[PDB]
């Protein structure tokens, strides 16, 4: 199997297919252990945001790839923003303040 | 540094900073003002930066200083516009 | 057929939190793909399309670039008709359509928009 | 999108109010069709090939 | 003059209660109808759970009705329907609220272990706090006569008390009653009066609840949250997209359970509102309130009490809490079945053509449009979708120096994911270098690996400078090489030695490389003779460089040709003069330590190529005649069965103890098994005769099987013993051993009986393996969770103290020395020398300088060394105190990630640990790390004194020992059970043994010392690895034990509140800033406390990191009570947020941001 | 006494957290999905001190609690029903009469009637 | 498990100390469980379903 960019689930903007392409590979805890062990901060950074479930990040970084710019320009993944809304959905309030 | 890359770390301790500065230089090359120092020989910008670091040129202080000169070149040489704008709102 | 449409309203119906493959652990709502989003490839082609068109209207004249641009309404939101452009360019209707057709004649050799078609 | 309207205007519209969802053999595999089959609804115009 | 009001960068997140107005701030409208979607038009209703005006529009930029369509009105709302036409993702972020009539209690702050609403109010949970809000027993809200302040009354008591007084002590019942109860409560005045009362003339008979509640009340009052928010009156609504009802295939919608919950609570709330306007019967209204309570409690968190059903499904409904209480798929990835690739290098891997084509899609697109060929992006798409030859060449350009990292399923350690340079291969399978095939613990049974493409620039450099296979020469666990040649190659190089006498031999001498010409041209053999040649050796000393040394040594053909592979340096010849077995890795290791990276890598490739080539040239096979059985087999078996026959005959006529003849006859068959084993080995080993010059001589058998066994290559003594010898004692399901071992062997026939006996061993073997394989990772998770927060920082601090390292000697009564536990270790301070000088202060013991610790004779077997256990560091680890043990030869880079690598290395060999006064195995390791007290804990003398009996069994009691001397006595408790070890009158020292049994780590740490307890743990956890034969450095154990002793207990009087057990982090940093702040008397002295991995991991600063592993419902709640905030230095909690990791390539970013957050 | 001594003495520490044990050594109506969480929360986690926070805290159903207050019968007969209904009609009558006393209610009805006839 | 009735072991440590504690159990084909087990105090208890 191989996947560059395909479909994503409605609930969580995570890669999946079987209709035209193939659902992307799963990283996991066992792998993030290794990346932390190496110290590959940027590898894990992308693997957790733009390379996975970052709505605008994937598109922005994709355009950066086709233009031969690479870089990243990451952002807060929806797999945490949803968590913010879910916790906020209860009587408990969580806010991300500046400094 | 096609296979270590280990000979570059002793030039700047802690492999991490090595990755930072090398990615910095490679970022300068891939997009914007290219101009490599060590001959390309059909190598990606990933390794070219590592070659330079191994060569002895292009470090952290080097890039920072050249960035300072770059700023003093873009700013001081083109102040005739900024100064003219300074009189815009008195 | 009315009965057919009736059975299409029955049931709650099914909830996403229903187990299916019984993996570790499966969920019906996890197989539901999103369709409102566009492919990054498609978005890239759209951006490249904007740049392509923005670069094609450069090889045209002002009284022809603006014509094609304003008629089909691009980079200006509200698109106008033959009359609203014929009044702002003196000669009305047919004349502005003539140039509008001539511009289309210009694009029969370049391959950019040609391959962008598909 | 305006650019697409212009693009089709230069190569011919034919902007049919229909899309596309034809069954295509998945990329990678390849073989020979050995048997076709069609299960029609009870009250639908049967096809020629059917 | 900043004060920006946009979504910029954040340094921390805050968690706390939400006021009703706080809920209103998120409200973009109010849900008022249980309606969802239209039955016919399929269009969102007015004020339903899926409103368009409140939440967001269906389509992107067009409103509900259709008055406005395109981007013309993106900021203006519609006239006919107030629908803000922006995006459709707006519908995913819009909140909303429902404003209930009568107040409602939050299920979390109500019933979540401690009664948060109860403990704050000091009132029973499921007893009193239930009966007064479920409309049953009215409660009081403060009275100035007869009645107290928080007593419970019945309707009869209510009217009676109302009749006696009334109109001056009014107190309602239900939710709003508890609301006024919390609201009327003054946290401040009680915080004062409680401090006054709970300190006046009270010993240890009260202090518990006193300190507990006062700390809790102080925390809550300082938190900022008002107790009014405890029970909600306004319930917020989750965005529609996070709980949509999307039409599946041909009708049949798919909705979330939350819609059912919200619909129910809306219905019940509306009826409640309607009842409070029409006729109001007390029973009906109170019941509907309880029903509203049911709906709300079910929506927030089901749990918990019966579980609301409905929805046709017999399964419960997934509430909000159930969606956040308990695998990150990623793009640009793939996987396939692996295959060996001998022709590959060490930094290369076989990546399929079509596979790599789909992977680097965006790269191929960009490069195509960059060069030319494709006029546009879509042109490139249509060009690669139709694989048009030239595109492939472009592919060869994009994957040039663009590393791709490979990964296997069971990722135990860091070497689970290694990067390689992609090499196009005409096929659909992925090829891998056979050298790094051991790091993955991968075989070619059909296993499949996954590939990931580093997209980011610095991600490519991370994969090249860190995750590259060439950078992982040495194992992170032990300094020994990991890419060491295995079965096939080692057999090859083993065959390239093996000095055989004569047979086309003779001492025809030449000069190295020239000998190669001799080999291909036949004439001479290959394993002769020995023969002499000229070897040009190279050595260096002092001033480095290179010094030639030509000589004439007596090697063989194989050694001569193999010598060409050896790099510039090395002692030469002597590394080849040996053979191929274990020194095969030793040679690679020494080459690494004396040469460097690159020459060590190419040497590995060369020895791999040479190994495979000559292995193929050899043609070693495995026929049926390769496993020769001993002739003395039947003889030995008869002799053994003869002895056991006599024993049985004796048992028949009594004499010997028949009760245990089973054991002694087992010794008989076991002895016989060793006899057959010894006979087979002595036979299959030597043998041969040859015919040297005048004939008659003996070497060692060239019997293939023996060649494989005497050269690694998967072949042990036991297996061979079962092949030709015999399978010994077989296990029985009872756990006992059968007194009739498998006399036959695999070379021979096997009877149905003994096979039906062996099937038990195979069954339990696979079963136990399946258990310990999952149990190993089960331990690894705990190890990581407790250790994945410490990173080597602040360069190199001071300090000299550290555990005195000494060779682990069981040689007291068994003889077993190991003196390699000191290497790459930073010395404490000049550890003496039988004379003077020698060792420096902070000089790290080099690999060549540890060999200098043999020139100081066997006298010096004790050196003080700085360890991670000690170290006066604060929130990290000193670089010196750690060591250097990595794939790198130098010291650990500043800002690494010691924790995860340590945990991985420890839980890696867990797969090969056999679970069971000696437990032994994985379970033993777990018990050691958890710091659990033994089933029969020993006792020690706390203070050195005079041992004397303290009243022979006068309690209670049970013996009592009282070691009293100097000043003050002590009364320990001996429970008769188990004897003693010290008579009366005798004196003892500070921490003497007085039970002679299993020692408890708690007592050791508390009394003996930290160095002692850590030494105990490390030297006890290794002893279970010695038996299993798994090499693992002591550094990692010291690493986990470091934070295993994270917290302590202060006992005196200081700024800290005495009884509180806090970590030595804040303790040390505060005691250092108090001796020179105002006065040293404003602080107390602490005491280290031993706590297990789980107990240690339980405590952590970040509430998000805690919300990860442990019970989320608890941590999130308690963190909600007190205005806590993560800020924000942890690894785990900074991963789920999706940002740079405060370690490795990061760290510097975090350091800059950390110093940046000092302005305010 | 019973619950406290049994729970503490037995659970030391039950090794594998033998849940299916003391749950039967508890009174009241069993087989509930409520008391379950109050035991799995005490055994581990905050060991030692948690076993002291358990007793101090230990020192249910909608419909069943609805039938409880519904238990108050106060049933009626034909005489009772007619009686209560009579009081209702009496109350309504007094209210309507009290409205009749109000002259502005009459004049308003007159004004609104003229509004009705004026369409 | 075959229907009928069998006496189970439960041998070994079940409450520290370690002392037998035998128990009988009746397994119906279509009905409710009927168990009989002892305790450390040598009392007899019954489990219905
Ligand atoms: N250690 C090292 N090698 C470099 C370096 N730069 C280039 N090389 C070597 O170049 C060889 C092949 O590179 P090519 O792509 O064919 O040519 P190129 O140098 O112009 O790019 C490899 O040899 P090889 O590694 O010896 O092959 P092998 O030992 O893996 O079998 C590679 O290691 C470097 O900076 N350090
Ligand atoms: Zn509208
Ligand atoms: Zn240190």
């Amino acid at each position: 199997h191989a996947r560059s960019t395909g479909s994503y689930s409605l609930v969580t903007q995570q890669p999946l297919g079987g209709k035209a392409q193939f659902g992307g590979q799963r990283f996991g805890e066992m792998e993030v252990w290794a990346l932390e062990a190496y110290g590959a901060a940027y590898t894990l950074q992308e693997m957790l945001t733009v390379k996975s479930d970052d709505v605008n990040g994937r598109t922005k970084m994709y355009k950066n790839i086709v233009d031969g710019n690479h870089q990243m320009e990451p952002g807060m993944p929806e797999s945490f923003n949803v968590l913010l809304k879910e916790i906020r959905s209860l009587g408990i309030n969580i806010e991300l303040e500046d400094e | 540094a096609r296979v270590t890359v280990q000979d570059a770390v002793e030039k700047i301790g802690n492999r991490f900073d090595l990755v930072l500065v090398a990615a910095r230089r490679a970022r300068q090359m891939q997009v914007g003002g290219k101009d490599p120092l060590v001959p390309e020989e059909n190598d990606k910008t990933t390794v070219i930066a590592l070659r330079e670091i191994e060569e002895g040129l292009i470090n952290n202080q080097i890039l920072d200083v050249r960035e300072r000169q770059e700023q003093q070149e873009q700013e001081a040489a083109e102040l005739q516009a900024v100064t003219a704008i300074a009189e815009g709102r008195r | 057929d009315k009965i057919r449409k009736v059975l299409k309203i029955a049931k709650e119906p099914i909830s996403m939190e229903t187990p299916i493959g019984d993996d570790e652990d499966s969920h019906l709502g996890d197989f539901i793909e999103d369709t409102t989003l566009e492919l990054p490839l498609d978005s890239a082609t759209t951006e490249s399309l904007r740049a392509a068109t923005h670069d094609v209207l450069a090889g045209l004249t002002a009284r022809e670039a603006k014509v094609l641009r304003m008629r089909f309404g691009i980079d200006m939101n509200t698109d106008y008709t033959l009359e609203e452009v014929g009044k702002q360019f003196d000669v009305t209707r047919e004349r502005i359509r003539q140039i509008e057709a001539k511009a289309l004649r210009k694009l029969r050799h370049p391959s950019r928009s040609e391959v962008l078609r598909s | 999108t305006p650019e697409e309207k212009l693009l089709r205007a230069i190569f011919g519209e034919k902007a049919s109010d229909v899309k596309d969802s034809s069954l295509r053999v998945p990329n990678g595999v390849s073989g020979t069709v050995i048997d076709v089959q069609v299960f029609t609804r009870d009250g639908v115009e049967k096809d020629k090939r059917a | 003059l900043k004060a920006q009001t946009k979504t910029e960068e954040f340094d921390a997140i805050k968690i706390a209660l939400a006021s009703p107005d706080m809920i209103r701030s998120w409200s973009f409208g109010e849900v008022k109808k249980p309606e969802t979607i239209n039955y016919r038009t399929f269009k969102p209703e007015r004020d339903g759970l899926f409103c368009a005006r409140i939440f967001g529009p269906v389509k992107d930029y067009e409103c509900l009705c259709g008055k406005y369509k395109r981007l013309k009105h993106r900021g203006v709302i519609c006239e006919k329907c107030g629908v803000e036409v922006t995006q459709t993702k707006v519908r995913r972020e819009r909140m909303g609220h429902i404003e209930l009539a009568s107040p409602t209690a939050h299920i979390w702050f109500l019933k979540s272990l401690p009664s948060r609403i109860g403990l704050l109010l000091d009132m029973p949970l499921r007893d009193i706090e239930r009966v007064l809000y479920f409309e049953s027993y009215v409660v009081i809200e403060g009275g100035m006569t007869n009645l107290e302040r928080q007593q419970i009354l019945t309707e009869e008591q209510y009217l009676d008390a109302l009749e006696e007084f009334g109109d001056e002590f009014d107190a309602k019942m239900g939710a709003e009653a508890i609301q006024a109860l919390l609201k009327s409560m003054d946290l401040e005045q009680e915080c004062e009066q409680l401090r006054e009362e709970l300190n006046e003339t009270n010993s240890e008979t009260k202090r518990k609840k006193l300190t507990k509640r006062i700390k809790l009340l102080e925390a809550f009052v300082q938190s900022g949250n008002k107790p009014e928010w405890m029970i909600l009156t306004v319930l917020p609504v989750l965005p529609p997209d996070l709980r949509p009802l999307v039409p599946l295939d041909g009708g049949r919608f798919a909705t979330s359970d939350l819609n059912d919950l919200y619909r129910r609570v809306i219905n019940r709330n509306n009826r409640l509102k309607r009842l409070l306007d029409l006729a109001a019967p007390d029973i009906i209204v109170r019941n509907e309130k309880r029903m509203l309570q049911e709906a709300v409690d079910a929506l927030l968190d089901n749990g918990r009490r019966g579980r609301a059903i409905t929805g046709s499904n017999k399964r419960p409904l997934k509430s909000l809490a159930d969606m956040i209480k308990g695998g990150k798929r990623v793009d640009y990835s793939g996987r396939s079945v692996i295959t060996v690739g001998p022709y590959l290098r060490l930094h290369q891997c076989g990546l399929p053509k079509k596979m790599a084509l789909e992977l680097f899609k965006p790269f191929i697109y960009g490069k195509l449009e960059l060069r030319g060929l494709a006029t546009t992006i879509k042109a490139a798409k249509k060009m690669v979708e139709r694989e048009e030859a030239v595109v492939w060449d472009i592919l060869d350009e994009v994957i040039r120096e663009h590393p791709v990292l490979l990964n296997r399923a069971p990722t135990l350690h860091r070497l689970g994911i290694q990067a390689f340079e992609p090499v196009l291969i005409e096929g659909k399978a992925i090829q891998l270098h056979p050298l790094v095939c051991a790091a993955y613990n991968a075989d070619f049974d059909g296993d499949q690996m996954a590939v990931h493409v580093p997209l980011t620039l610095e991600a490519q450099l991370e994969a090249r400078a860190l995750m590259m296979s060439t950078n992982n020469i040495l194992s992170p666990a032990n300094g020994e090489p990991i890419i060491v040649p295995s079965q096939d190659v080692v057999l090859g190089l083993y065959y390239m030695t093996r000095d055989c006498v004569n047979a086309k031999g003779e001492g025809m001498v030449l000069t190295g490389p020239k000998e190669a010409e001799r080999l291909y041209r036949s004439g001479l053999a290959s394993l002769h003779a020995r023969v002499k040649v000229r070897i040009t050796e190279y050595e260096k000393d002092a001033n480095g460089e290179l010094v030639a040394k030509t000589s004439l040594k007596d090697t063989t053909v194989g050694r001569a040709i193999l010598w060409m592979i050896v790099p510039k340096g090395l002692p030469y010849s002597i590394v080849n003069q040996a053979l191929g077995k274990k020194a095969i890795s030793k040679m690679l290791n020494t080459c690494y330590r004396i040469l460097g990276l690159k020459p060590t890598v190419i040497f590995a490739d060369q020895i791999m190529y040479t190994g495979f080539a000559y292995a193929a040239r050899s043609g070693a096979s495995v026929g049926i005649d390769d496993m020769v059985i001993p002739e003395k087999k039947h003889e030995i078996i008869s002799e053994a069965e003869a002895e056991v026959a006599e024993i049985q005959e004796q048992f028949q006529s009594g004499l010997v103890t028949a009760g245990e003849r089973y054991n002694k006859v087992i010794d008989i068959w076991a002895a016989a098994n060793d006899r057959v084993s010894k006979a087979m080995m002595d036979n299959l080993q030597t043998e041969t005769v040859i015919n040297r010059d005048g004939q008659e001589e003996k070497q060692v058998s060239f019997n293939s099987i023996y060649m494989m066994a005497d050269s690694g290559a998967r072949g042990s003594a036991a297996q061979i013993r079962q092949l030709a010898g015999m399978r010994g004692l077989m296990a029985k399901p009872d756990g006992s051993i059968i007194e009739t071992p498998i006399t036959a062997n695999f070379r021979e026939g096997l009877n149905v009986l003994q096979y039906f006996i062996s099937t038990h061993g195979a069954r339990k073997g696979l079963a136990d393996t399946a258990l310990k394989t999952a149990n190993s990772g089960y331990l690894t998770r705990r190890l990581v969770d407790v250790a994945q927060d410490l990173v080597v920082t602040e360069d190199d601090c001071g300090t000299h103290e550290g555990i005195m390292m000494t060779p682990v000697i069981e040689g007291g009564d068994v003889k077993e020395p190991l003196r390699d536990r000191v290497l790459g270790r930073v010395t404490a301070e000049d550890v003496l020398k039988p004379g003077t000088a020698d060792i420096l202060v902070p000089r790290n013991t080099l690999l060549h300088e540890q060999w200098c610790d043999l020139l100081e004779e066997n006298s010096v077997d004790a050196v003080k060394v700085r360890s991670v256990v000690s170290c006066d560091t604060d929130f990290g680890v000193c670089a010196h105190c750690y060591g250097r043990d990595l794939a790198r030869g130098h010291i650990i880079n500043k800002g690494e990630a010691i924790g995860v690598i340590a945990a991985q290395s420890i839980g890696e060999p867990g797969t090969q640990l056999t679970m069971r006064d000696i437990t032994g195995g994985l379970p033993r390791v777990a018990d050691l790390f958890e710091a659990r007290r033994p089933k029969e804990p020993a006792i020690l003398a706390e203070i050195s004194g005079i041992v004397s009996f303290g009243k022979e069994t006068k309690g209670k009691r049970r013996l009592v020992i009282t070691p009293v001397d100097g000043s003050d006595p002590y009364e320990e408790m001996i429970p008769k059970w188990r004897q003693l070890n010290v008579f009366e009158g005798e004196r003892v020292e500070r921490g003497d043994v007085i039970s002679d049994g299993p020692e408890a780590p708690h007592d050791i740490l508390r009394l003996r010392g930290v160095h002692a307890v850590t030494r105990y743990i490390v030297n006890e956890v290794q002893d279970v690895y010695r038996l299993q034969g798994v090499k693992i450095n002591d550094k990692h154990i010291e690493v986990i034990v470091r934070q295993m002793l994270r917290k302590a207990t202060i006992v005196n009087a200081g700024s800290s509140d005495f009884l509180e057990g806090e970590q030595v982090e804040y303790s040390r940093v505060k005691i250092a800033n108090r001796e020179l702040e105002a006065n040293g008397k404003v602080g107390a002295t602490y005491s280290r406390d031993l706590l297990g991995i789980t107990k240690a991991s339980l405590a952590t600063e970040s509430f998000i990191s805690a919300a990860s592993f442990q019970e989320t419902t608890r941590v999130l709640t308690e963190a909600a009570v007190a205005g806590k905030r993560d800020e924000l230095r942890g690894l785990k909690e900074n991963v789920i947020v999706g940002r740079l990791i405060p370690a490795g390539t990061g760290y510097a970013y975090h350091q800059d941001r950390m110093r940046r957050r000092a302005a305010g | 006494q019973s619950q406290l001594k049994l729970l503490v003495t037995r659970g030391k520490e039950q090794g594998y957290l033998t849940y299916a044990e003391v749950n039967d050594h508890l009174p009241e109506d069993i087989v509930d999905s409520d008391q379950i969480e109050d035991i799995i929360q005490m055994i581990n986690d905050m060991g030692i001190q948690v076993m002291e926070e358990a007793p101090d805290a230990d020192d249910t159903d909608p419909v069943r609690m609805y039938m409880r207050e519904m238990g108050t019968v106060e049933l009626l007969t034909r005489e009772g029903e007619i009686d209560i209904a009579k009081r209702i009609e009496d109350g309504i009558n007094q209210v309507q009469c009290s409205v009749a006393e109000y002259p502005e209610a009459i004049t308003y009805l007159l004004e609104q009637y003229d509004r009705v006839e004026a369409e | 498990r075959s229907p009928g009735v069998f006496f189970d072991s439960d041998k070994g440590k079940t409450h520290s100390s370690g002392k037998v504690l035998y128990n009988a159990r009746i397994i119906p084909y279509r009905g409710s469980w009927l168990d009989f087990e002892f305790d450390p105090k040598d009392n007899l208890f019954v489990r219905i379903d």
